[PDB]
């Protein structure tokens, strides 16, 4: 299971529970 | 009396017992060759009396039993590892079924 | 390993075997190398070291 | 160069934990086990340039505590005895390391648990490359720390959780001594450091006003570091945390119970080896305390009937022999059996780590039985590491057993008869259990169950070659090491391992040894053989259960409950504590006793004299 | 509810997909802030004893051989 | 982990009953229970389920531990416990 | 609540530093063994009665009650090193004292509870609170490399030079300090789950995440190279010590 | 409280094996004479006046 | 299910806020002066007496009478 | 056995001969066969 790629398209879990907005614009 | 209340508790008694016992004695018969043997003594010494009628030669036999029973325990007896007190109980517990987490929380206005 | 009633034994690896068995008789061939050169020494006969 | 060897796994440790979600699963696996391998061979270039090119290396980073006369300061110490336990501890590190990657494959959290263990590395190295007693000390206090997180690395359970607070407590009452010491020595010296007291260090021989009476200053410096030691040795006094230890995951155990951790309180009185000598009295306290836990953990563990629990018992039965070493004036057979015992029992914990996660997780001896030709490759090298753990005449146990009981018959004094009695009546309980292990396990009729045999697999290559590093190890070098460092006044120590003048018995330990009784620990063992073999092979028929009436089963209790100390020592102290402290503190000293002048104290007094004053 | 929470340290079975394009960042990372350990550290490590053969350190170190005197501190 | 389903329990659970020797292995059921249609003594009940906890790992606890007096109960039991 | 333990508990404690020491320089000598005697006691009494406690803010009150008697004794123990390290143990627990509240707050400010019986297994969850937690718990379990152990251990060093009864008795507190904070720590955030009672729950955002990057920078920073605050009141500490008399 | 009756036992063997190492006197049994080192044992190097 | 806080069970809320008043129940009994006289008196009195009487015997080390104190 | 009760015990695990597993007493001490060899060719040789 070394050479298969990770089944995560994110790291789980917001940092600071913050969601993040739409793409383009600023936090 | 005809009230079979006190024998199923005397049916119930018996069946913990032997299973009891049974268990204390595959601890205390670490090889099994030995186990056999052992077993076959224990059921045979169940069926000693078999035949009890009287409510008052019971609670006697009943007290006899547990106090000589008590007596030899194995301190380390047999529980299953994922048993409640073996070696890997609550390992890694399945997650609790309902709880959620918010996200946005602190926020102002 | 073949398969019986309760006991599907699987044989081990080749290399759990054979490694196992060449790295035992390394042991078992220094035991008595060791007896034998410097087993002299803790015997109570033929202190070495010019003795 | 030298600030490689400690930093490196300290580094990885910190950017595995910040960043465990950029690394999978096994990224923190082959990245912090590769930053442990790399500070292993820096370690060993440590080695090659330093125990044979003998030139110790010192240096000074920063000062930490810049009071007055009292220097602390972030240097270290990489001496000729440092580096020997630089090897011991990164080389199973590292071994560790690469043991656990196969293990915590399948447990989930797994890049926690090679962060805990670079941060157990980075402290042991900051502890044994110390030359400050406060600086020794930080490394003292997180070697605990890191045993309380790796016991506590399964928060859900709850057996884990009261071991490891159990654990921290028993440590921090034993350490105390070692804390009270490093404050005892400044008030004689004006100073910390080691290299200006191991100067003078026999000049002072006055007394000191204790709490109760006066005594000696010297002496008690060194009851108070053995004290310490106590602690952080499973010595007499507290090992109640050792036995109940083994209530974690399985690769850290191979590295906190038996290698290393082990060598903390041992390696207390090595260091310091220029201070106990000039303390006779510490010597023989320290000499009684050893035999009498060596002998006690040795009696304890024959009747226990798990993998890890027994194996524990024979590495505080190590650890017993270990201190008798250190309380000899004899810390060469000291060393070499740290030495020693870091292979064959870390190697040994391998072996009962894959025996035990490849048979669906069960560690039992009345429940398992023999599967010893399933699999040959981790039962060659259990018998191999056995084999040096009874000391087989000519193998890497023996060259240390066999030396260390020597010395034991050798010095006269009131302590070393004993202890050497002790000793010998040991030898036979530790080849008694470790055949016992040998035998209710791999040669007896499989009493498991018909699907954990189904299901087995051996153990995995990389989990595999550690085992062989081992096992290459722990049989060439105690060949390799008996002649360079006991060797009858080896160059090669200089000032790292001080014996004085007057109790140097080594030259007449071995030219005038009887030989009835150099040979005789191989007869004891021998016998062990022959009584365990026949009991738990052939002749269980009444010698392995005994239903007699009275003084038996409570004989199997007073060893199974390990001397009823987990209850005597439980109810007559810890629990009178808390009983005391809501039933004595807080009924009649501030609440409800003088809370009479708080809340309805005097309020109430007021409703009454204010009262009667308008009228 | 595992993904819910952020679990800085990874959480149970945290599988990037480019974990290797990570850990290659991560061991650059290590190796590119251990050199200024180790230059910084030239200026250390004071060993006043000479071995009697030549070590390989001393091609980035010369604090050996020169502290000899202690009466100068 | 495979989680075996009632297709390989339906023979492993009524093996332990077929080898018992005092009920006749002619007429043993998947639906029976031996106080009166099988014929066994009162004291064996338990003997059965320390024979199945030797083959299932798992170990009912004792107060319903006897309550399976038919070998339906034990199999839906053996079944609907994860573990074993 | 934050500053009842952080600014409004050192005025005594410094109070006896400006106004008692230099002040009545005869006096504290005659009276040393009373604060002695009483200190040592308190030390032992509080912490007994910390074990026996349920609420979330009453066992860390009580661990500072216990640290302002330990640097009581220090204090009085009139030595260049024990009013430093007083002075180093006073900043601290200030410090310490006042992330143990906030962290202690903010489960309060979410849940409303402040009962360990209804707090537990916050490691599941939260972890980064979990992780903060965890640390200032060390910071107060007295280990070396946090700013407390040097607080500490120079209190040790002055009390043993003087007094060798009152230094054992000061060092079972940091014995004790073991039993009361770890065991909350292990019964409030690395318990048994249980969703019956905090059935949800969320993590610290960014206002608590910053509010804590001050106190762990300190804390490290005066744990690891306390050289700064004692290299600007050496002075001042040696004209304490020596006031009154001439030799 | 039948624990501590075992507890006085267990160490009762250890202390009382102690004092048997006692009975018999190992230190006048030794079969050789006390080391002995040049120049007064050593003492310009173990310390005293030069 | 949308309550952040806690159930506050009514069993554990007699519990909480119970302990934190035992003034009615700690006012006069047999038990409280034999533990108030055995630990708030005697102890104090004891660990006072070592404290002084160490000093005492510094003092006496160094030479110096003992302070009155 | 007998005992009405290890007949049926015995009979149900009669699986634990296992044949190949039969008897771990040759496979005690794996490497005997070959060590003696070996220490035999090189004392002969080196004569
Ligand atoms: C003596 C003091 C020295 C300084 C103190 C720092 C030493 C290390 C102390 C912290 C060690 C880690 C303990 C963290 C708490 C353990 C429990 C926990 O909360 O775990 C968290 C935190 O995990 C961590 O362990 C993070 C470790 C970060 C610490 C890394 C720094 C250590 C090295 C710094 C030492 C100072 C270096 C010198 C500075 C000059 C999350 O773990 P998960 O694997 O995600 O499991 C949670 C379950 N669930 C996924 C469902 C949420
Ligand atoms: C090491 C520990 C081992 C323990 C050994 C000591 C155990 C106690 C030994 C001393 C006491 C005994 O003999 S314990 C022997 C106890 N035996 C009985 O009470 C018989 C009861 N008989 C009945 O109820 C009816 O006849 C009937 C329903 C037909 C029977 O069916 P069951 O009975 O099935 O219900």
């Amino acid at each position: 299971r070394w050479a298969t790629p990770g089944h995560e398209e994110r790291p789980k879990g917001y940092f600071m529970n913050r969601t993040p907005p739409a793409p383009g614009q600023s936090r | 009396a005809a009230y079979f209340a006190r024998r199923a508790a005397q049916k119930e008694r018996v069946r913990i017992l032997y299973r009891r016992a049974l268990k204390d004695t595959l601890n205390w018969a670490v090889h099994r060759h030995i186990f056999y043997r052992d077993a076959s003594d224990l059921r045979e010494k169940f069926n000693v009396n078999q035949d009890v009628e009287d409510v008052d030669r019971i609670d006697k036999l009943i007290a006899h039993g547990e106090a000589e029973y008590n007596k030899w325990r194995h301190p380390d007896p047999y529980i299953v590892p994922w048993a409640p007190g073996g070696s890997k109980f609550c390992r890694n517990p399945t997650p609790p079924a309902g709880i959620e987490i918010v996200y946005n929380y602190g926020l102002e206005d | 390993g073949i398969t019986y009633k309760g006991v599907t034994v699987h044989t081990p690896k080749t290399w759990h075997t054979v490694t196992g068995k060449g790295l035992c008789a390394v042991m078992w061939f220094w035991i008595l190398y060791r007896a034998k050169q410097d087993g002299p020494v803790v015997m109570g006969w033929r202190h070495p070291w010019d003795g | 160069m030298y600030l490689l060897i400690v930093f490196l796994p300290l580094l990885g440790s910190s950017v595995a934990g910040f960043f465990g979600r950029f690394l999978g699963s096994e990224g923190s696996a082959i990245m912090t086990t590769t930053c442990v391998s790399f500070s292993s061979i820096l370690s060993l270039i440590a080695f090659y340039e330093v125990a044979l090119g003998a030139s110790a290396c010192y240096l000074r980073i920063a000062p930490w505590i810049s009071s007055e006369m009292f220097d602390a300061s972030w240097g270290f110490l990489f001496d000729s005895l440092t580096v020997v336990m630089l090897i011991v501890v990164t080389f199973i590190s590292s071994l560790v390391h690469l043991y656990s990657i196969s293990y915590m494959s399948e447990d989930p959290h797994s890049p926690r648990f090679m962060c805990y263990l670079s941060i157990f590395t980075f402290f042991m190295l900051m502890l044994v490359t110390g030359d400050n007693f406060l600086q020794l000390f930080l490394g003292w206090e997180g070697v605990g720390l890191a045993s309380y997180l790796l016991i506590h690395f399964w928060f859900t359970r709850l057996q884990a959780d009261k071991a490891a607070i159990k654990a921290m407590l028993v440590n921090r009452v034993g350490d105390f001594g070692l804390a009270l010491g490093i404050l005892g020595c400044f008030t004689l010296f004006q100073t910390v450091d080691f290299s200006t007291i191991f100067a003078c260090a026999s000049v002072p021989r006055n007394s000191w006003i204790f709490c109760n009476m006066r005594l000696n200053a010297i002496s008690l410096i060194c009851i108070l570091l053995f004290i310490g030691a106590v602690g952080k040795s499973a010595q007499i006094g507290l090992h109640t945390w050792l036995p109940d230890a083994m209530e974690g995951p399985t690769p850290v155990s191979a590295l906190i119970h038996a290698a290393t951790m082990v060598t903390a309180g041992v390696f207390m009185i090595a260091r310091c080896s220029p201070l106990f000598e000039y303390s006779p009295t510490a010597l023989i306290v320290i000499t009684f305390a050893g035999a009498m836990t060596s002998f006690l953990a040795a009696t304890t563990g024959i009747l226990q009937n798990d993998l890890k629990r027994v194996i524990a018992y024979s590495t505080c039965s190590q650890l017993g022999y270990m201190i008798f070493a250190c309380g000899i004036s004899n810390y060469s057979v000291s060393v070499f059996h740290l030495m020693n015992h870091a292979f064959f029992k870390a190697l040994l914990f391998l072996s009962a780590g894959s025996v035990i996660h490849a048979m669906s997780d069960e560690q039992d001896m009345r429940k398992m039985g023999g599967l010893a030709s399933s699999f040959p490759l981790t039962y060659a090298m259990m018998l191999i590491g056995s084999l040096s753990l009874i000391g087989f005449p000519f193998l890497t146990g023996f060259y240390s057993k066999d030396v260390i009981l020597e010395l034991a018959y050798t010095k006269y004094t009131i302590s070393g008869n004993f202890a050497f009695w002790l000793g010998s009546v040991s030898v036979l309980f530790t080849s008694y259990y470790s055949f016992r292990l040998l035998f209710l396990t791999f040669l007896v009729p499989t009493n498991s169950f018909g699907r954990d045999i189904s299901r087995c697999h051996d153990a995995p290559i990389p989990m595999a070659i550690p085992l062989i590093l081992l096992a290459l190890g722990s049989l060439f070098v105690g060949y390799l090491a008996k002649d360079m460092m006991i060797g009858l006044g080896t160059n090669f120590w200089a000032n790292s391992l001080l014996v004085l003048p007057k109790n140097e018995i080594l030259a007449e330990s071995e030219f005038a040894a009887p030989t009835i009784i150099k040979l005789i620990p191989i007869l004891f063992s021998t016998l062990g053989a022959f009584v365990a073999y026949n009991v738990n092979l052939v002749a269980d028929q009444f010698q392995r259960a005994f239903q007699t009436s009275t003084f038996c089963n409570r004989l199997y209790s007073f060893f199974n409950k390990r001397w009823f100390f987990d209850q005597v020592l439980n109810d007559f102290l810890v629990r009178s504590f808390l009983r005391f402290g809501y039933e004595v503190s807080f009924e009649a000293l501030d609440k409800g006793a003088i809370e009479i002048l708080g809340p309805y104290g005097i309020s109430y007094t007021f409703r009454r004299l204010a009262e009667r004053i308008s009228q | 509810f595992r993904a819910k929470v952020w679990s800085m340290t990874g959480g149970p079975n945290c599988r990037p997909k480019h974990w290797r394009r990570n850990t290659a960042i991560a061991m650059f990372g290590v190796f590119l802030v251990c050199i200024p350990i180790a230059k910084l550290s030239a200026k250390l490590e004071q060993r006043p004893h000479m071995p009697v053969r030549p070590i390989p350190s001393q091609i980035w170190c010369k604090n050996f051989g020169t502290k000899d005197d202690y009466e100068k501190e | 982990d495979d989680h075996l389903s009632r297709e390989a329990v339906v023979d492993r659970v009524l093996d332990v009953v077929k080898s018992f020797p005092k009920v006749d292995p002619s007429k043993v059921t998947p639906e029976v229970h031996f106080q009166n249609d099988l014929g066994l003594d009162s004291l064996d009940t338990v003997e059965i389920v320390m024979a199945i906890e030797e083959e299932f790992k798992l170990e009912i606890p004792d107060k319903e531990a006897d309550k399976i007096d038919s070998c339906s109960l034990a199999i839906e039991y053996v079944y609907n416990h994860p573990m074993s | 609540s934050v500053i009842l333990a952080g600014i409004l508990l050192k005025f005594g404690t410094y109070g006896f530093l400006r106004f008692s020491i230099p002040m009545f320089p005869e006096a504290t000598l005659c009276f040393t063994p009373f604060i002695y005697t009483l200190s040592a006691i308190a030390i032992i009494y509080t912490s007994l009665t910390t074990l026996r406690q349920i609420d979330l803010k009453k066992i860390i009150a009580y661990s500072s009650v216990a640290h302002m008697n330990l640097v009581t004794i220090g204090m009085f123990s009139l030595n260049i090193q024990g009013i430093g390290g007083s002075i180093l143990l006073m900043l601290s627990h200030g410090l310490v004292s006042s992330a143990l509240f906030l962290c202690v707050g903010v489960l309060y400010d979410r849940h409303k509870t402040r009962l360990v019986r209804y707090y537990g297994g916050l490691v599941s969850t939260m972890p980064n609170f979990s992780t903060i937690f965890f640390f200032f718990t060390l910071a107060n379990m007295s280990l070396p490399g946090t700013s407390s152990f040097i607080g500490e251990f120079l209190i040790l060093v002055g009390a043993f030079q003087r007094n060798s009864l009152v230094a054992t008795l000061a060092a079972l507190g940091m014995i004790l300090g073991a039993a009361y904070s770890l065991w909350l720590y292990n019964r409030v955030v690395s318990g048994n789950l249980k969703p019956d009672f905090l059935h949800k729950f969320s993590d610290l955002n960014g206002r608590e995440v910053f509010i804590f990057i001050p106190f762990l920078v300190g804390l490290v920073w005066m744990g690891v190279y306390p050289k700064v605050f004692l290299d600007c009141m050496h002075t001042s500490v040696s004209n304490l010590v020596q006031h009154g008399k001439f030799h | 409280y039948e624990a501590l009756a075992w507890l006085s036992g267990g160490l009762g063997f250890f202390v009382g094996l102690g004092l048997l190492a006692v009975l018999n006197d190992k230190a006048s049994k030794v079969p050789f004479t006390p080391r002995v080192y040049p120049y007064d044992n050593l003492r310009v190097e173990l310390g005293g006046e030069p | 299910g949308g309550g952040m806080e806690t159930n506050k069970n009514k069993f554990i809320e007699d519990w909480g806020s119970a302990r934190e008043n035992l003034e009615h129940n700690f006012r006069w009994t047999r038990r409280n002066f034999a533990l108030i006289g055995i630990f708030g008196i005697a102890l104090p009195i004891i660990v006072y007496k070592g404290i002084v009487k160490d000093f005492h015997m510094q003092d006496e080390d160094a030479g110096r009478p003992h302070r009155k104190f | 056995p007998l005992g009405t009760t290890g007949e049926f015990f015995r009979r149900r695990d009669e699986w634990r001969k296992h044949p190949m597993l039969s008897n771990q007493m040759r496979h005690a001490l794996p490497g005997i066969g070959i060590g003696v060899g070996a220490f035999c060719v090189y004392l002969v040789g080196e004569q």
